[PDB]
This record gives structure tokens, C-alpha cells and sequence, in this order.
RNA sequence: AGAACCUUACCUGGUCUUGACAUCCACGGAAGUUUUCAGAGAUGAGAAUGUGCCUUCGGGAACCGUGAGACAGGUGCUGCAUGGCUGUCGUCAGCUCGUGUUGUGAAAUGUUGGGUUAAGUCCCGCAACGAGCGCAACCCUUAUCCUUUGUUGCCAGCGGUCCGGCCGGGAACUCAAAGGAGACUGCCAGUGAUAAACUGGAGGAAGGUGGGGAUGACGUCAAGUCAUCAUGGCCCUUACGACCAGGGCUACACACGUGCUACAAUGGCGCAUACAAAGAGAAGCGACCUCGCGAGAGCAAGCGGACCUCAUAAAGUGCGUCGUAGUCCGGAUUGGAGUCUGCAACUCGACUCCAUGAAGUCGGAAUCGCUAGUAAUCGUGGAUCAGAAUGCCACGGUGAAUACGU
């Protein structure tokens, strides 16, 4: 219906996105549950650090994948109105599906 | 990083297309238990370049066929030269 | 063992058995290929397999269909 | 020659992107190579234009790319005379339709990547190093920058054997997490040899 | 441990019969981090105890591991280029230590069935004694008041 | 109104209920006896109420998930503890002594580079 | 972070020399998708169609063939010319600069002392007064609570029930990720120059840098890396380049290291049964279903993923059997017979079936690690990758012993 979800890499990214879009629907229409945290899928990498030998040091690396998902349970002609073309895109992948 | 085999990988690569991927089409529904006639796997004489699992995989900088990585496509050394310029977003000190 | 249904052949060389029926047998083929399994209709005559030197003589018997051609040929030198 | 490298370690803590795109891992490996391939020619015929550093971003099938510059007025030109053929070979590389910025970089001697290229251009000069690592140190504390290090290896003076001899002043905290640290790595290209010219600038504590 | 010195943990009581020596005595049986297999040989090898002897349960096991109590060691010294041995009184709690360890690396050492049946033996053979931890109590007993001298 | 309590213990999460009524132990829809615990960690589940005036004083509905065997009866052991809030924190001040309430900060370490499994380095030759 | 071709450099052969790859000149040809014959292939020699976006006619940009020199190429040489990156002493607590002072000067002082700390930590003292690197702190994660949010997560009070959170519903709770509180030797007691600090107690989920990671000073070993890349110089250039096929890197009278698997009744075997975490997945992971003893095969949902798939975790536990043997230990080696990935499994595989069942019964001098959720032991996942882990990285289950002392 309205069901949203976003990914977002920095620790603080979307919760600013996901904040405006709040305020933006449930002003203008009315319930909006709010922004569901979800489970962040982080996935972690670890490489040799030297170009030739040197296995016993390692710098291991990771690429945190932030969810959110907003459901605004009210889908009426006027909120859906006035709130699309507000996403002021900072890279973040809008999907909107079940 | 001997820009002749860096240059034999996109000969490798650009086969792909042509010889398999459409026409490798054939082998796969035609090998199987139906109906046997053998000349089916005498089409084999193709160039053999264009096989689906050939290429080393090779860094997409330098050219060094070893610690590439499929989500970055690059080469552990050019990962973290890179990594510690940023350039890979999320991508930081991992600790837990 | 291996292969699963069908021996698997290469194609220059199942010509070189074929032209050895037809044309008749000659002198030992030299074949750089070691992929090809023997077949009955290669009984009796002669083929000459690569190793890294030079092809040698290795003559095609009953039994020796079930194994490849490459296995007659020992590639490493020793002593 | 064991250290973490300021910018990396500060990624998590202190800076705000080197890129600010967001991606799926499966356009992500062919995504990372149009990168590295814009910069590649970005920074060519941005070399006499003084570069300090880009930021790439890809909002929803397009491309940014905000570009900083010492010199604005090379980079915008008259007009849009300059602008629009850096564009046009952008769209064309990534594949995409392509936007651009600009953005004035006040004080380029606090840039790391201005002061290691403004430092190892005069090394082409066959200048003084001694002298050329001090015109950086010279005006430190007199405009920003709270503390400021400049460190060079190898083939000092064209000398046969290979020294350090790195130099600072102020007060440059490396392992401080919160304090801000601009950091650059460049190379000379003298025929004499190459000199690695690494520049730690601080800027303050939050 | 040069700078350090550490609170001595504790650690929980037997969950049958509540006594704090035996959850030490189950440790010294425990191979591979395995609790429930190793209580599991020391309550059959200690239920076969009582019957036979036709003792209580509690001071059985006991009375029998205070015939295995050492009562001195010996410690080496090394330090005007000679090796000296210098006996020692054992406290309380390497009393006992010593005791369970001697006990079940004595029953180690057997070619009998289970652990529950060689345990069991070593532990009947505890109060008149015949076995190889009983031999084991007193090895160093020999070595002492000979070395009476460094004190 | 339900009395309520926590606990966990080594990444096993319990929630533990407690009432006015009898003493049946039901534990995921399943008895005391017939939740397994026979051997050490018997009655770890019951070590917060050892030293207690029972008989058969409650009702208690408990719940575990995560972790193994002993993680689990821990978690049930820290939980209860938790659910004593029926007696508010005049109990707790004999409790305290105990260390039942004390939540066990021990958890499992992380596989480190060039160590076998958090520890272990692995052995080199000679000298 | 993975040599069956490829990779791959090296070898034996077959070939090419302005070249496989990049810029420039001239010249003809759209590129290109079609096919045949010969050769192991690199490849040369024919027959097809096509001839497309700009052109006062010399042409253009893509791409292709030819020829010409400038060059291109080099996993070749020098890590005793270097950039970059890194091991190690060492996460040891040090190492320096300013002025000032001391000495004729090298230097010293500072940073020599007395206490104290994990620590050049802090205190007092001081011919030094200050600063800076490093330590500490700031970060991440974990122990607890509060607030924000309630699907795909979760099920307590309620009724409806096919006893399945499954369907209303319920928002508590666990779980989940955003922002906060909470741990500072401070509250108290004792000692201590009355200071720092220390020892103990109270509170608290967490007390004395809470636990772990990240975090590695000035420099040493002319340490490693010209082989990832970059690069000075040198050298080869119809060859040390380039392409192809097969071979080698996997050899076998030897020596050592690093591991797995054992020698077993804390155990083997068979049946039944309980409890995880962290991941991965669209050129993919594969239900359910059918076939085969099995490896898998055919049919074939859902899920770009708290949903669906890999995934039925094992130790453990309940019975039975085995009862001290080279054995129902142990699994090697070898034979016969299969599957899978792939042009391709002989050199040179994984895995399955049947059969064979070496050595080995706790191992010599000596030697390696570890202080608590650790050693030990038992499983799972990922990266690499078409396909090959006992390695490596990551995760959890159960879970100790002993620290008198330097």
C-alpha cells in the first residue's frame, strides 16, 4: 500500500530522511505508526594488509547496512499530495512495495 | 601490470557474448536424458575463450590475479589504499 | 568413474580414427591432444601421444579402451 | 613505516564522506570502477586547476560529483565555457546523466592535497626541499590551521643514499578520534627520483 | 602473577549432594569441558564406595582422600649454581588439591573397565591401602627430612 | 496484575511470570522434568528460590530461547530473580548476598588474527 | 582469499615482428553478425549479406587490413637508488624540541630524587620554566535501565480455535536499531608528608584504565615487497616481447616446520530426543514433491530477503550393544563401480557406493600456548571460487585446573 523501505550505510543518515517524512504525513493526514528500526545486515571483511608476507597482521573491514521502514496507514489524495519529490535524495535507495 | 594479459582478459571477456552466453544456450537443455545423436557435443570446436568461469578475475586498477574480492571487484592492496581514502561508503575501522 | 554417460572425444582426432577406416592405416599419428579416450574401432592401429619432448609410439590394444591415452604417456621424467 | 592513515581512521568519527552514494551489491563492483575511472581523468585536466579534493554521488539513476578547487575561476571559466565539456565526458563515462557543483576552497594552504601538490610541483622546479617543506611551515598559526606536520622519504637533495628528515610544529594529535586531521599522500615525478610527500594538517579539537 | 594477586574465585557446590569439595573433584575427572559426563563417573564410582565398605556417604570419599592428604613437599630452589630441594608444609587448600589429582592420575594409570569401577577401586583401597595413589601420597616423603638441612 | 521479570545470561534471553497460585513449573508449554535437566544445572532454574519460605507459594510461567543448555537454566536463575519484584527490594537485600541478581558479564570472545580461537597463538619452530 | 585449460611467469614445440595492448602518418575497407575446407591450435586461403549517424568532394569519428619509421611491451635486473605499504623489538613507555641554566667543549639539566600507577599516570620536590609526540581520554562492541518505533519480530491479559501466533487482537514482553541515563576513587572507613595513591566496605547489572577490539611514539634490523601498483638507472627488442597447444608448478633414496585424524570404554556403533549464534543468497541459494542405498538427477514454490532458501547443528541426554584385543579401536593404502562442475578430470580433483583394512596401543632429548567464559573439547557460516579446505577468517555450545612467589 504505502509500504516503504530504505537503506542507509552511516550510522545517522536516514534517521533525518525518515523524520521529515513523518511530519510531512501525519500533519496533512493522519495515523502514520512511525519509522520500524529493522535488522541491520552488516557485512564484514578482512584482507591481508601487506603486499608480500604478513598474514599475522590484519585490518579487517565491515559495511553496515542500515533499514528503516515508515507505513503510513492513511492514503489519502491530499498527503500523497505535497509529500513526494520532498526525499532531498543524499544517495539512499527509495523502494516502495510489498 | 603486463598489459598483455591485462589485454588477454578482454579478449577473454568480450567472447563471452558471441561464442556462449546465447549459442551456450546449447549443452544445456540439448546434454540431458530425452529421447542418442553425439553430434551435439561436436559443436565443442568453438574457440574455447569465451568459457563462463575462465577469467581470473582480475583487479580492475593495477591487474594482480590474486585477493580480488566480488563486492568490490578489486585486489586487497588496492582495497586499502583506496579504503583509507574512503571512496567505499560505509566502509571504515571494523571492531565488535 | 568419470565423464558420466557418453566418453567424451575431441573432434580433430575422431577424424584421424575415421581417416584410418577409410583412407587406411599408415605410420603412427602424432596428436597433441591427451583428452580423448581410446575407442574399439582404434584397435589396431598406431598413434603416438605428446609429453613435453616428443610423441611416443604407444599401440592401441583390446583392453585398453576403458583408459585414456594420456595415462600411456608418463609426463615427468625419472632417473 | 607502520601508521594508520589519518583520513580512514577519521571516517567513522570525524569526516562527513569521501563518498556520499549509496549502492547494491550487485551494480556495486562496476559502480566502484566509474569512480576511480572519472577521478582518473578528473584529476588530468584538473592538474593545473589545483585540486583539493571531489566527493561522487549517484541520487537514483544520475551523478553529482561536487568539485572543491583552490582556483574557481580556471575551473568555472567564463561563463560555462569550462563547465560543460568536463559534464558532457562524465555522463559519458558513467553512463548516466551527469550534474556538477562547485565550491570555493578559502585558504588552501589548510588542504592536505594542495600543500603535498603545491610541495611536490616545486620538486619538478629543482628547488630546495629544506626550503619548499618550510614555505608550508612559514605560515602555520598565522591563518587557521591550530597545528601542521610535512614529512618526506627518500632521495632528499638527490643524494645516493635514502633519509626521512620529516618536520612539524603545533600540535598534530594522531590517535585523538575527535580532533580533526586533513591528510593526503602524493609522488614526484622528478627524474632524479621519487620523493613520497605526506602533510598532516589540524584544524581543531570538535 | 608479579605485580598481581588474585581474589581466589569460587566456584558452586555439588548440585546432589551440596559439597564444595566435590565440585573440584568433578573438575580434576573432567576432560574436554564435559560436567555431565564427568559427574556422571564420580556418582557411580562414589554410590559403589559406600555400599561396598557399607560406610555413610559423605565421609567416605573423605576419610579416604585424608589417608591421601600429603602431609610436606618439596620445592626446587636454584640459585648458587646447584639444585636444592627444600621441604615444605602443604596448606589446606593444596592439601586436598594434591590428593584428588593423585587419585584419579592413579586411576589414569589402571587397565580395568570404567571410570566409575577404577575410580572406585582407588578410592576403596584409600583407607587400607594397597593402590598406586596410596604409593603416589608418599614419593617426595622419601626425599624430605633428607633435605631437613635447607630450612 | 502478572509479575513480570527478565533475566539472560551468555546470549540467552528468558521471560519469567510469576502469580499467587500452585506450584507447576511450565516452561515453553512444557514441565520441569520434562524440560531435560537431570544433570549439573538441575535446579539452577530454582537457585534463586533455595533459600526461601515455599512449600508451593506461586504460580510460574517461564520462557527461553537462545544459547545452549546451561545459558538457558542461567537466564531462568537470573529471570526469577527479576520476577521477586512481588516482594519488591526487601528481599533483594539478602539476595544480594547470594549474587543471583548479579548478571554474569562473561561473554564468549571474538576469533582474533593470527590466534587459533581468542587466544591460541599458534606455535612457532624452535628458536 | 584456493596451479585440472585458463590462471601461469617456467619448459618442450609450432608461429608473429611497428607487433596482444596505446598515440600519430598514409592508404583501402562500415563495423559486424553468416558459413566452408586445412592444421593440435595460433591461424592463413574462399564463397554470404551488409556499406550505418557528418560530406563546395583533399575527407570525418567508430573499427578493420596493409606498409613505414618514432614507439609500444617486459611477473627482466638492482628493496645495498626509491615511492607506497608492512613485520619486529612493543601496546614496551618512552623519545625530543624551545628559550634559561651548567661546562672550555662532546653534552648535561629539563626527562637525575622521594612516593605512586597498567603507563614519563599523577603527586611532592627540583636549576629550570613550558610545550609537543606517545600513554590516558574521545570511537566501536558487550553488561543494565529509560525513552522513541511495532512487521516479516514477539504472545502476557482476553475471547475464536483445525493446538500451528495461526486469526482477531494486543501492545506488554523478548528480539530489533536510533537517541539518552548509568562508573568519577566519589559516597564511606583505614593507611599515607595532611597531596597523589592505595586497601576494604556500601550501593549497583556493571568498581578502581569493567571485558574485548580498534588504536602501534622517536627509531632499530641497509628487515620484507622493483612480483600488485608507481618509479631512478641498467639490459634484451624479427627477443628476456607476443600468440597457441601440451607439459611443469602436484616430481621422490631424503630432513624439518605447520595442521588434521588416531591409538578408544570420559569411548565405538545403532535407535530415539533437546538446546545456539553469526552469516550467505538473483549468471544465486533451492523448498515441497518424485526417482536412486548413496553422490545427485528431473519436476519445481518463495525470497534481492527479521518473511523464503541453504539449515535436519554437534557435544549432551534416554535405552541397547560392544567389555580391553591391533578390537565393532583406527582409518590409510589399493581394487571394482558411480555422481558433479566444465571444451575439458590420465598426468592432476571433489564427493558417493561396494570391498581391502598399512602404521599406530600416549611417543626419545627437547619443545608450544594459555589466567575464566580462557585452556580444552564439540559444531556452524563466510570470503576465495565454475568446480577442490584438515588452511584461513567469523560465530556459538559445554566448560576447567593452578597462580605460595620473582
Amino acid at each position: 500500500r504505502i509500504r516503504i523501505r530504505l537503506k542507509a550505510f552511516d550510522h545517522r543518515l536516514i534517521d533525518q530522511a525518515t523524520a521529515e517524512i513523518v511530519e510531512t504525513a501525519k500533519r496533512t493526514g493522519a495515523q502514520v505508526r512511525g519509522p520500524i528500526p529493522l535488522p541491520t545486515r552488516k557485512e564484514r571483511f578482512t584482507v591481508l594488509i601487506s603486499p608480500h608476507v604478513n598474514k599475522d597482521a590484519r585490518d579487517q573491514y565491515e559495511i553496515r547496512t542500515h533499514l528503516r521502514l515508515v507505513d503510513i496507514v492513511e492514503p489519502t489524495e491530499k498527503t500523497v499530495d505535497a509529500l513526494m519529490r520532498l526525499d532531498l535524495a543524499a544517495g539512499v535507495d527509495v523502494q516502495i512495495s510489498l | 601490470a603486463k598489459q598483455s594479459m591485462k589485454a588477454r582478459e578482454v579478449k577473454r571477456v568480450a567472447l563471452a557474448d558471441k561464442y556462449f552466453a546465447k549459442r551456450a544456450e546449447l549443452k544445456a537443455i540439448i546434454s540431458d536424458v530425452n529421447a542418442r545423436w553425439n553430434a551435439v557435443l561436436k559443436l565443442q570446436t568453438l574457440p574455447r575463450d569465451s568459457s563462463p568461469s575462465r577469467q581470473r578475475n582480475r583487479c580492475r586498477q593495477t591487474g594482480r590475479p590474486h585477493g580480488f574480492l566480488r563486492k568490490f571487484g578489486l585486489s586487497r592492496i588496492k582495497v586499502r589504499e583506496a579504503a583509507m581514502r574512503g571512496e567505499i561508503p560505509g566502509l571504515k575501522k571494523a571492531s565488535w | 568413474r568419470s565423464l558420466k554417460k557418453g566418453p567424451f572425444i575431441d573432434l580433430h582426432l575422431l577424424k584421424k580414427v575415421e581417416k584410418a577406416v577409410e583412407s587406411g592405416d599408415k605410420k603412427p599419428l602424432r596428436t597433441w591432444s591427451r583428452r580423448s579416450t581410446i575407442f574399439p574401432n582404434m584397435i589396431g592401429l598406431t598413434i603416438a601421444v605428446h609429453n613435453g619432448r616428443q610423441h611416443v609410439p604407444v599401440f592401441v590394444t583390446d583392453e585398453m579402451v576403458g583408459h585414456k591415452l594420456g595415462e600411456f604417456a608418463p609426463t615427468r621424467t625419472y632417473r | 613505516g607502520q601508521k594508520v592513515h589519518p583520513n580512514g581512521i577519521r571516517l567513522g568519527i570525524v569526516k562527513p564522506w569521501n563518498s556520499t552514494w549509496f549502492a547494491n551489491t550487485k551494480e556495486f563492483a562496476d559502480n566502484l570502477d566509474s569512480d576511480f575511472k572519472v577521478r582518473q581523468y578528473l584529476t588530468k585536466e584538473l592538474a593545473k586547476a589545483s585540486v583539493s579534493r571531489i566527493v561522487i554521488e549517484r541520487p537514483a539513476k544520475s551523478i553529482r560529483v561536487t568539485i572543491h578547487t583552490a582556483r574557481p575561476g580556471i575551473v568555472i571559466g567564463k561563463k560555462g565555457e569550462d563547465v560543460e565539456k568536463l559534464r558532457k565526458v562524465v555522463a559519458d563515462i558513467a553512463g548516466v546523466p551527469a550534474q556538477i557543483n562547485i565550491a570555493e576552497v578559502r585558504k588552501p594552504e589548510l588542504d592536505a592535497k594542495l600543500v603535498a601538490d603545491s610541495i611536490t610541483s616545486q620538486l619538478e622546479r629543482r628547488v630546495m626541499f629544506r626550503r619548499a617543506m618550510k614555505r608550508a611551515v612559514q605560515n602555520a598559526m598565522r591563518l587557521g590551521a591550530k597545528g601542521i606536520k610535512v614529512e618526506v622519504s627518500g632521495r632528499l637533495g638527490g643524494a645516493e643514499i635514502a633519509r626521512t628528515e620529516w618536520y612539524r610544529e603545533g600540535r598534530v594529535p594522531l590517535h585523538t578520534l575527535r580532533a580533526d586531521i586533513d591528510y593526503n599522500t602524493s609522488e614526484a615525478h622528478t627524474t632524479y627520483g621519487v620523493i613520497g610527500v605526506k602533510v598532516w594538517i589540524f584544524k581543531g579539537e570538535i | 602473577p608479579r605485580r598481581r594477586v588474585i581474589g581466589q574465585r569460587k566456584i558452586l557446590p555439588d548440585p546432589k549432594f551440596g559439597s564444595e569439595l566435590l565440585a573440584k573433584f568433578v573438575n580434576i575427572l573432567m576432560v574436554d569441558g564435559k560436567k555431565s559426563t564427568a559427574e556422571s563417573i564420580v556418582y557411580s564410582a562414589l554410590e559403589t564406595l559406600a555400599q561396598r565398605s557399607g560406610k555413610s556417604e559423605l565421609e567416605a570419599f573423605e576419610v579416604a582422600l585424608e589417608n591421601v592428604r600429603p602431609t610436606v613437599e618439596v620445592k626446587s630452589r636454584r640459585v648458587g649454581g646447584s639444585t636444592y630441594q627444600v621441604p615444605v608444609e602443604v596448606r589446606p587448600v593444596r592439601r586436598n588439591a594434591l590428593a584428588m589429582r593423585w587419585i584419579v592420575e592413579a586411576a589414569r594409570k589402571r587397565g580395568d573397565k570404567s571410570m566409575a569401577l577404577r575410580l572406585a577401586n582407588e578410592l576403596s583401597d584409600a583407607a587400607e591401602n594397597k593402590g598406586t595413589a596410596v604409593k603416589k601420597r608418599e614419593d617426595v616423603h622419601r626425599m624430605a627430612e633428607a633435605n631437613k638441612a635447607f630450612a | 496484575n502478572q509479575y513480570y521479570g527478565t533475566g539472560r545470561r551468555k546470549s540467552s534471553a528468558a521471560r519469567v511470570f510469576i502469580k499467587p497460585g500452585n506450584g507447576k513449573i511450565v516452561i515453553n508449554q512444557r514441565s520441569l522434568e520434562q524440560y531435560f535437566g537431570r544433570e549439573t544445572a538441575r535446579m539452577v532454574v530454582r537457585q534463586p528460590l533455595e533459600l526461601v519460605d515455599m512449600v508451593e507459594k506461586l504460580d510460574l510461567y517461564i520462557t527461553v530461547k537462545g544459547g545452549g543448555i546451561s545459558g538457558q537454566a542461567g537466564a531462568i536463575r537470573h529471570g526469577i530473580t527479576r520476577a521477586l519484584m512481588e516482594y519488591d527490594e526487601s528481599l533483594r537485600s539478602e539476595l544480594r548476598k547470594a549474587g543471583f541478581v548479579t548478571r554474569d558479564a562473561r561473554q564468549v570472545e571474538r576469533k582474533k588474527v593470527g590466534l587459533r580461537k581468542a587466544r591460541r597463538r599458534p606455535q612457532f619452530s624452535k628458536r
